């Protein structure tokens, strides 16, 4: 039955399916669904200074 | 190798390269089909090796 081609992408189709249904926020340790995020202040990184 | 290789039997000059793969050459459903094969073979291979 499965004829998988290399023009599809198996991958990241699950990855855009998942954010379709629920959030990325929750940690679901059972398919490892933990999320990918930078921190939001190391990569804009505001420079208000020391209080 | 030689051995396990995997090839395009497509020819298309028009739509290419990694998109004349992918594309099958499709028989007819009505009729059983059956193919005649006619190989040629090179080898080197020596008398004593590993």
């Amino acid at each position: 039955i499965v004829l998988d081609l290399n023009d599809r992408n198996s991958e990241l189709s699950y990855q855009y399916l998942l954010a379709d249904l629920t959030s990325r926020w929750h940690y679901f340790a059972l398919w490892n669904q933990a999320v990918d995020d930078y921190d939001h202040h190391v990569r804009i990184l505001e420079n208000d200074g020391y209080e | 190798d030689h051995s396990n290789f995997y090839t395009n039997i497509v020819q298309n000059v028009d739509v290419a390269p990694s998109d004349a793969a992918t594309q099958t050459i499709k028989l007819d459903e009505r009729s059983r089909w059956g193919g005649e094969l006619h190989t040629i073979l090179k080898t080197n291979a020596p008398n004593v090796t590993e």
